[PDB]
């Protein structure tokens, strides 16, 4: 199913649930405003709609920050969390599904206070929630017993986002029978960013000799590496998409290849490598 | 799984990328993971049926009208986006963004979205809104302009309080299946 980080906070509105917090197994994706709106609906009727307030942020709350003539409900969207050890014994789709009490979410802040800020200010914490008994349960919901959290720097962030979409791109290309559609997806929004900063943004900000050195050599070298990988991949993919367009998508596809080309071309000279 | 291409038009600064990336990571707006990359994608149950569903993020500016088109090709149903609280990209709809669609894809079915519903009632949007003599569009009218364009669909929604954005996505499904 899909799971919830749900928390309660309301002095003179909970009982047993005040202070708690849980993870709710909710049915195959579902999504958010189905689990909020519900919620939002099933305490509504306990404490009265215009007590009741949904807390969206996802940083741990401070009750101080709670006007105590409201009920609060926070709801989070969380996954089940494995570490590379657990990913290794569990086999099937089922083994991720049984007898998991550990679940993690992300959330954006930088150390200014804003929450979100470009590539060079922007970190991100994972939290990692663990409930007192294993999932499946005969309870919709279990209480979050402790929780765990790690953060990443601006360039862990870059190292960690390159890195996934080189694993995500690479996948896509040795699949047996490739999706076509969810090929062109991903690699018009590799190598043809137009809303977002696209994937040199992280090389203007990191890996530029003109910038003031700020990060370890070593993350330094890897995220160029990882740049390395990421220019092999698109190209691989682009290949892939060469083989399986029809007649419709030539310009298309002459189109994407100009943004590859100039994308190589910039990235040789942020890092004085002829790339491609 | 059956994968189904829909592409996202509109002005910019109507919303588009903060709706994608909202539902496509089920998050509430404040707590995106800001992402370097374009386009998303989404697993929708639609009538008890798992479905993928692609969605193309397109640039709305002038500068980008030429190549724009060339995202078109293979698209299964269309998202013309506006917001409810810019008469202005409400008007572009029928000036630039409906003539567009059909001058490339003249039978693909189109979906009329409004976004931005919260701030329709919202008090400062409405007295910043009367500073330039300008005013919400309401469903009716954004309901009249469906009619003009001949969407399938006319919908409203809201990223930040997620009204109406489950039933987005599952249109744009349904529009197809």
């Amino acid at each position: 199913g899909r799971y919830y980080r749900v928390a309660f906070y309301g002095q003179g509105f909970f009982e047993e649930e005040e202070g708690k917090e849980y993870i709710y197994k909710e049915p195959k994706l579902t999504g958010l405003s189905e689990i909020s709106q519900r919620l939002l609906k099933l305490y509504a009727d306990k404490f009265g709609a215009d007590n009741v307030k949904i807390i969206q942020d996802s940083n741990k709350v401070n009750p101080k920050d709670l006007d105590p003539k409201y009920a609060y409900i926070q709801v989070t969207y969380v996954t089940p969390f494995f570490e590379e050890k657990e990913i290794e014994d569990r086999k099937t789709d089922f083994e991720m599904h049984h007898n998991i009490n550990r679940f993690v979410f992300e959330t954006p802040f930088t150390l200014s206070g804003k929450k979100h800020g470009g590539v060079a200010e922007q970190c991100k914490r994972r939290t990692v929630l663990t409930t007192s008994h294993l999932f499946p349960y005969v309870k919709k919901r279990i209480q979050v017993i402790s929780q765990s959290s790690t953060e990443l720097n601006p360039i862990e962030v870059a190292i960690d986002e390159m890195s996934r979409k080189v694993s995500e791109l690479n996948q896509l290309c040795t699949t047996e029978e490739v999706d076509m559609i969810r090929l062109q997806l991903k690699l018009q929004g590799s190598v043809s960013v137009k809303v977002n900063a696209g994937p040199m943004a992280y090389a203007r900000a990191f890996l530029e000799e003109t910038n003031a050195k700020k990060y370890p050599d070593n993350q330094v070298k890897l995220l160029k590496e990882i740049f390395r990988q990421f220019a092999d991949a698109c190209g691989q993919a682009l290949d892939v998409n060469e083989r399986l367009i029809k007649e419709d998508q030539l310009e298309y596809q002459e189109e994407l290849r100009s943004h590859y080309k100039d994308m190589l071309s910039e990235l040789s000279a942020i890092m004085n490598e002829q790339i491609t | 799984m059956q994968a189904i291409k829909c592409v996202v038009v509109g002005d910019g600064a109507v919303g588009k990328t903060c709706l994608l990336i909202s539902y496509t990571t089920n998050a509430f707006p404040g707590e995106y993971i800001p992402t370097v990359f374009d386009n998303y994608s989404a697993n929708v149950m639609v009538d008890g049926k798992p479905v993928n569903l692609g969605l193309w993020d397109t640039a709305g500016q002038e500068d980008y009208d030429r190549l724009r088109p060339l995202s078109y090709p293979q698209t299964d149903v269309f998202l013309i986006c506006f917001s409810l609280v810019s008469p202005a990209s409400f008007e572009n709809v029928r000036a630039k963004w409906y003539p567009e669609v059909r001058h490339h894809c003249p039978n693909t079915p189109i979906i009329l979205v409004g976004t931005k519903l919260d701030l329709r009632d919202d008090k400062d949007t409405i007295e910043k809104l009367k500073e330039k003599k300008l005013t919400p569009i309401t469903y009716p009218q954004g309901l009249a302009m469906a009619k003009e364009i001949g969407a399938v669909k006319y919908l409203e929604c809201s990223a930040l309080t997620q009204r109406g954005l489950k039933t987005v996505f599952d249109e744009a499904i349904r529009a197809v299946l």
